[PDB]
């Protein structure tokens, strides 16, 4: 739910 | 007087993908507000072709949804007006890109599942991309830097692994060669050249965002580190004005920088010079 390395919140 | 040479930084990721282009003037401390993306998007490349800046890739991660990007897209600074240009073969969030000869190539990059080893090349006069011998290792998130018109793809993520391998693409011979990795596994770094080396500044190690800071010295082959930035970023923008390297924002685990650090190689130091207007991650960046 959070990618650690862009911070992006995918689904 | 007149207006020199601009640091544009185009899109990025901030609560969500976002349309803003902003220019930084390294010499009077100054940020431009420009016209809006088409379509907002994060993990974008940028580059500038005989005057012309280029928003690659990406992806729209909107509250609606997200699509991976396939664009290619214009920016025109007599104009202040973008333009769309033929698609890539394939969308490409987390794209690398290099420009050799008024060419641009696009490397790695995923289209949500598939992790990319592709690789592209753009001719503006054509207006037209061809497919070219694919990298060894599938790279998202990799640092891009053309040097002695050499095309150096570093670090990155396969699918599964963080790398520290990089490679070099031989535009002459269509083939790849693997080089020295680096010290650190480095996801999500800066990359670009400066005085004759390969930087690596930044990135995802795997467990940490880094600060750290390494060249390749082409002739010695080997990674030596210089003086760590202050604040750990992952999701950078990078970019080279002036014989000095500037980084742009990206995430530290915690928050979306708005830090512009700036390094001397003259006296191996960096310095923080503004803020940008907002926080944001997976920004392009070039100047012109
Ligand atoms: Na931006």
């Amino acid at each position: 739910v959070i990618n650690p390395e862009t911070g992006e919140q995918i689904q | 007087p007149k207006v020199g040479r601009l640091i544009y930084t185009a899109g990025g990721y901030f609560r969500q993908s976002l349309s803003y282009l902003e220019a930084y003037n390294p010499s009077d401390g100054t940020w431009l507000r420009l016209a809006d993306l088409q379509v907002p998007r994060s993990g974008l490349a940028g580059c500038v072709v005989g005057g012309l800046l280029y928003a690659v890739g990406g992806r729209n991660n909107s509250p609606d949804g997200n699509t991976d990007s396939s664009a290619l897209d214009c920016y025109n600074p007599m104009t202040n007006q973008w333009s769309p240009c033929a698609p890539m073969s394939v969308p490409r969030n987390r794209i690398g890109v290099g420009v050799i000869d008024g060419h641009i190539y696009a490397v790695g990059g995923s289209h949500g599942c598939i992790h990319h080893n592709s690789v592209e090349r753009y001719e503006p006069e054509r207006d037209e991309w061809h497919l070219v011998a694919p990298m060894l290792t599938r790279r998202i998130g990799v640092g891009v830097a053309v040097l002695n018109r050499l095309l150096y793809a570093v670090g990155g993520f396969d699918g599964t692994n963080r790398l520290n391998s990089a490679e070099c693409y031989y535009p002459e011979r269509n083939e790849w060669r693997m080089i020295t990795a680096m010290n650190t596994i480095r996801s999500g770094a800066g990359v670009c050249v400066l005085h004759n080396c390969i930087y690596a500044a930044g990135g995802y190690d795997g467990q940490d965002q880094l600060n750290s800071v390494e060249r390749y010295d082409v002739e010695t082959e080997t990674w030596t580190f210089v003086a760590p930035m202050k604040h750990r970023r992952s999701a950078l923008g990078i970019t080279v004005h002036q014989g000095r390297i500037y980084v742009l924002g990206g995430y530290d685990g915690h928050t979306f920088l708005d830090s512009v650090e700036c390094y001397d190689p003259d006296t191996d130091t960096w310095s923080e010079v503004t803020r940008m207007t907002s926080g944001r991650s997976g920004v392009g960046v070039a100047v012109t």
